[PDB]
């Protein structure tokens, strides 16, 4: 598709983990490269998000 | 089993993606995709290296046909939308011919076929 | 929550906020009002949402009244006349006022010296009073009042009487402000001012203040007032209170056999001729059977419809309208998963269907699962649906809508409190 | 045989227009100016950028304008100050002149080549009988889009050709047939 | 965003929003005026700051 | 001054977005923010102009 309307493949197969995505320009050597790969959250990572959660609320409050 | 049923399939660390270009084939673009380490359906994929791989070029080919613009005497040049354009097919516009010798025919209340069929207006 | 309180959304770039969006119905700035299917109302003193009467054969009588009304406020004396736009006659007026409780204004009562031709009209409007006690920008009713419903007389004795079509939820303890505008230099108005004679008696005086609680304002651009301390108009305020049930009749009436047996299939409580239809017939095939509707009133109701002639067409009308906000751009923020929030009160034979669209409006879908309703206060019920819109990816567009439709012109429903909001799950 | 840019002015008074080559085969293309009146189009969140049309061969845009109720103007917008027409596809407002505000709606009117569906906008019929028959592009159908007046219609279809043999006979008494140029 | 269209702050011991900090150009009240290096100008209206002229 | 390249989106004709996500400290916590912009010309007609500043900080 046009480099405005094109999307990345859809699947939803669970087999198969995602890393990224590479878009190729229309007749060109360049290529687009992102990682969009699942990452883990260690309990050090969940404890911080819930103290961003308790700065959201102060905040609220 | 139990690692998919916790927490599903994550990456760990790693599987960056770099472009390179290197000329293995002019019709495709290598990438690189760092080491790294991820649990796949609860199995662990622990990869040392970095993995090469190569992706076709783009070559499918989108039609523009009847992409109209007013001609103006000032300004002769006229743009196209698409960008990277391969080929024009067609280019058709209206042109006036001037004083254009024709034959009379033999048979009186006849036909005398004009140089150009594409004609609409004397 | 927060946001619904906010009312405000700038016109080239607006900044907005990720994966919400509300609607207080205090101002036009979250509404697509140019939207070809925008036919709705605000009501900013209630914070509502409503439809107006649209037009687009036999009279009816309004027998039992859908309320009653009292005059609670009335400044009786005058002494002088002041044009209504003094400040540009060659060679705007406004009255304060306040109650002390939560009172239900359905009309006002002026009274005018002298009006311009047929063709002239005056605009009435009610606005509020800001915290430094002068008029606001912000306008809770308007009407137009053309030269014939405006009555004058030479001794103040004519009150024209003016109805809005939606009546005006006054708040105890707040100010608020009549406002008279017109552009004809041919308009003038009864004033009481203290120390003058009075018209009809001068040998009496204006003695103390004429209302108390209310000033006289003049204005050259209904912008910029002049207070009046010692003068306030001729006027009156009638509060309303509705009752259980109103009833309309119609004066008497293709072949009859045939006839009643085809209106009575369409005249029940569940086709567009909403309540309890009835009606009495003569025999020998006289033509004149006699029509009745009986149904439930309301806080709502429309004085001007009440106060207006009826005919079994202005009756009977079913209203159309919808809301329409600004399309947001949820470009940064994907989503599948959409949260939709709204009140709405729905008299019988009213519909509120909402709607959303993830193209800009170019196609508009429907939520298949039932709202979970959770009351709110006697008339108003809260309508929520949590649903999964995308099973799989995400959009990256949102655009809310709220269809409102009527079986007859009397009963409308109302919203308020509307709140959107979407996730990624 | 190919005819192609096949021209014939459409005349309001006449729908029917006629095609030189008698034995037809197929139209490949039937297109024609069509104007288009009270497009909704949705603004862009972008301040002066562009809305997308929703047919992408517009080459001219007569009326910008805003509604609150039918029939009245809100705003007319001036062509060349307040917006362009960029690639005959979107309506620009790069120009320094007013716009519309984010996430409203407005009106676009313009002109466009159409390609005319069979069946739909136009019906094909027939006349005659062996060679004097001949086929006609009626534009018959009412909701289908005709034509602008006193403009051009251009016509791409095939049709078949003929072919002249001619007879031989050798000393061998065998006869036999060259097939000439179609 | 919201925090954006504050634009007003206490002068002794305010109370602000933790890890957040942004300035609508609306007021001087999130302002150091008194820094050595402060030199740009308001424009209220458009919510927008730049330069002014300055001689030598 | 950050070291990381601020990614653009357009917001208008005149006005670019420039955003900036960079982990200032590898390790350890600051306590303290000021915010600063820096604005200079080169001549007196062409000046810049800011607008919409927004700051956030994140633990991670």
């Amino acid at each position: 598709n046009i480099m405005r309307l094109v999307t990345p493949p859809l699947n939803t197969d669970p087999e198969n983990l995602q890393l990224g995505t590479v878009t190729v320009l229309p007749d060109s050597d360049e290529a687009v490269c992102i990682s969009f790969a699942i990452t883990r959250l260690s309990m050090e990572d969940l404890q911080k998000v819930k103290t961003r959660v308790d700065n959201l609320e102060y905040n609220q409050a | 089993e139990r690692t998919y049923d916790e927490s599903g399939s994550y990456k760990v660390n790693g599987f960056e993606l770099f472009s390179e270009g290197n000329a293995e084939d002019d019709d495709h673009v290598s990438v690189v995709v760092d080491a790294g380490k991820a649990y796949v359906k609860g199995f662990k994929v622990d990869k040392p290296v970095s993995t090469r791989i190569s992706v076709p070029k783009s070559y499918d080919l989108g039609t523009a046909e009847n992409e109209s613009t007013i001609f103006n005497k000032s300004n002769n040049s006229i743009s196209l939308a698409n960008s990277p354009v391969k080929e024009i097919r067609r280019v058709t516009g209206q042109v006036l011919i001037e004083k254009e010798r024709v034959t009379r025919g033999a048979q009186g209340d006849g036909q005398d076929f004009l140089s150009n069929n594409t004609a609409f207006e004397i | 929550v927060n946001a619904l309180d906010d009312g405000a959304m700038e016109g080239q770039n607006p900044l907005t906020l990720r994966s919400v969006f509300s609607e207080g119905f205090i101002s036009l700035d979250k509404a697509d009002i140019t939207h070809p299917d925008f036919g709705i109302v605000f009501s900013f003193e209630d914070a509502e949402a409503t439809l107006a009467y649209t037009e687009a054969h036999i009279w009816g009588r309004l027998i039992s009244a859908p309320f009653t009304e009292e005059r609670t406020i009335y400044q009786g004396q005058a002494s002088e006349t002041l044009n209504v736009n003094p400040y540009n006659i060659p060679n705007p007026l406004a009255q304060s006022f306040q109650y002390d409780e939560n009172r239900t204004i359905s009309s006002l009562g002026l009274y005018f010296a002298s009006k311009g031709d047929k063709q002239s009209n005056v605009v009435i409007q009610i606005r509020g009073m800001g915290d430094q006690g002068y008029p606001n920008k912000t306008i809770y009713a308007e009407t137009v009042m053309n030269a014939d419903d405006i009555k004058v007389s030479n001794n103040a004795s004519a009150e024209t009487r003016v109805y809005f079509d939606d009546p005006m939820m006054a708040e105890g303890g707040k100010e608020y402000a009549i406002v008279i505008i017109t552009e004809n230099s041919d308009y003038t108005m009864w004033v009481g001012t203290r120390t003058k004679p009075k018209i009809d008696k001068p040998n009496e005086v204006i003695s103390g203040n004429p209302y108390l609680q209310g000033v006289l304002f003049s204005s050259s651009n209904a912008s910029t007032w002049t207070p009046h301390q010692n003068s306030d108009l001729k006027f009156g305020i009638y509060t309303s209170k509705f009752n259980e049930t109103a009833t309309i009749e119609f004066e008497p009436i293709k072949l009859i056999l045939d006839d009643m047996a085809s209106s009575t299939t369409f005249d029940q409580l569940k086709w567009e001729p909403i309540g309890n239809y009835q009606d009495l017939d003569v025999l020998g095939l006289a033509r004149q059977v006699k029509l009745r509707a009986t149904f439930e009133s309301n806080r709502y109701i429309s004085p001007l419809m009440s106060s207006s002639d009826l005919t079994f067409t202005t009756f009977l009308t079913e209203l159309t309208g919808s809301y329409v906000g600004r399309a947001i751009d949820m470009t940064e923020a994907p989503y599948n998963t959409v949260r939709f929030s709204y009140e709405a009160f729905l008299p019988k034979g009213t519909k509120v269907v909402p709607k959303y669209s993830a193209d800009d409006g170019k196609t508009w879908k429907t939520f298949t699962k039932s709202p979970t309703t959770t009351r709110a206060n006697n008339e108003f019920t809260r309508y929520v649906i949590d649903e999964k819109v995308k099973s799989s990816g995400t959009n990256t567009k949102l655009q809310v809508r709220l269809d409102l439709s009527t079986e007859n012109s009397f009963l409308r429903p109302r919203v308020r409190r509307l709140m959107v909001t979407t996730r990624d799950e | 045989g190919t005819a192609e840019n096949e021209s014939t002015i459409f005349n309001k008074s006449n729908n029917s227009i006629s095609l030189a080559n008698s034995p037809v085969k197929e139209i490949r293309r039937v297109t024609g100016q069509v104007l288009i009146e009270k497009e909704r189009v949705t603004r862009g969140a972008q301040g002066d950028g562009q809305d997308f049309l929703s047919n992408n061969t517009a080459f001219e845009i007569v009326k910008v304008w805003t509604e609150t109720s039918p029939g009245v103007t809100t705003k007319e917008y001036k062509q060349g100050e307040d917006f362009r027409l960029t690639d005959g596809q979107t309506i620009d407002w790069s120009p320094q002149g007013q716009e519309p505000s984010g996430g409203t709606s407005y009106y676009v009117s313009y002109k466009y080549n159409k390609r005319m569906e069979a069946g739909k906008d136009y019906e094909v019929t027939t006349q005659g009988e062996g060679l004097s028959k001949k086929w006609y592009i009626n534009f018959t159908p009412s909701n289908g889009a005709k034509p602008i007046d006193q403009t051009v219609v251009l016509v791409d279809y095939t049709y078949y050709l003929a072919r002249k043999d001619s007879v031989f006979i050798n000393k061998y008494g065998d006869i036999a047939i060259l097939p000439g140029e179609p």
